[PDB]
């Protein structure tokens, strides 16, 4: 799914899998999508911020976009880079 | 103790109180963005840590 | 040099000396709390440094 | 134990273990409890302050409480978070 | 316009000109000491910066 | 050596080592001793001042002495703190 988190929270747990506890900073919101489990898609946006950093398992650097509303990167289906897409590629 | 001196004092106070302070909204937004960056990096590290005990990412 | 002017000077001095200065106790308490914060962070870093030479925290 | 420190001082040393020297700021008091050695519990309170920051080995952020008298966090017995307790959870 | 009023004016001027101004030598010494403090801190930072390019402090 | 500096000047350079340029404030005098190179000993005294701040590589805070003539801290020979000596220990 797309279970977001802020402050302290829990991530994953479907199909009775173990769930880890993710604790972010003061008031930063994080959007997560785990897909089937092979890959992950992360995103980050401060509440009073002007950037929306995001990345993915297959990528090798953090990408940002100055819109703070560019949805979130879904889990890529196999070795698929997200740096270069329309909603991204403003490379850090 | 002279009415001229007090008027000059008022003028100088008015001059000094009009100093342009630096912009602060952007200064705080810098720290907010840095916090977001650090949170994302730590989340990546934690996810790769989880990928060690088991052989799949969360969910 | 006129008794009216000196009285007006006294009135203006009394007006100017009553200016409300900013609160300072809280201003200094901010610095004190920041010092406490930095000390705690440095203590955490030092403890994790000690945990490198040996394999246990102090005591 | 609960050997506190202020200014310059020494921490630990039981069972002939090496002892490190902790030097804090001007007049900040630090309360430390090392337990058996696996974990640590730290705390901090300025003399003329209005907050009592504290943390622990298993935690991931500093927690505060506006009472300046909320005892101190003892060493947790195994992967036990202190952020959420009654004397804490006013997350930074 | 009366010799009494001018004498009272002189008396009030003499009263007002005797006001005890605050001490200024210590006030400036505060700024001097703060400048020394900041210079020392910046020197420490610069020395640790130099210790990064090479692996030894100056000299 | 003990090459002091004031205004703008140069520090180090022995044995054909690179020399950095240190630029202090308006009229503050700084006394430096680099020793062999492992450690450094710094000091500071404003011309029209009433304090002589000083520190060292192994220390963790600035120490002062209200004499403005307490020589200067030489380079310590190995992990040697200067806070506690007779010419110092008036901790900041």
């Amino acid at each position: 799914a797309s279970k977001d988190v802020t402050g302290s929270g829990e991530i994953g747990g479907s199909n009775s899998t173990p769930k880890l506890a993710i604790q972010t900073s003061n008031q930063v919101t994080l959007t997560y999508d785990g897909g089937t489990g092979h890959t992950y898609g992360i995103a980050t946006l401060h509440a009073k911020g002007t950037r929306k950093y995001a990345s993915t398992s297959n990528d090798t650097k953090i990408y940002y976009n100055d819109n703070t509303a560019t949805a979130a990167p879904s889990a890529p289906v196999g070795t698929a880079t997200i740096g270069g897409s329309t909603n991204w590629k403003n490379a850090l | 103790f002279t009415l001229i001196e007090l008027l000059i004092v008022v003028a100088i106070i008015g001059i000094l109180a009009a100093i342009a302070i630096p912009q602060f909204a952007a200064y705080r937004q810098k720290a907010f963005n840095s916090a977001a960056e650090s949170d994302l990096k730590n989340t990546k590290t934690n996810l790769e840590s989880y990928y060690s005990e088991h052989q799949f990412y969360p969910n």
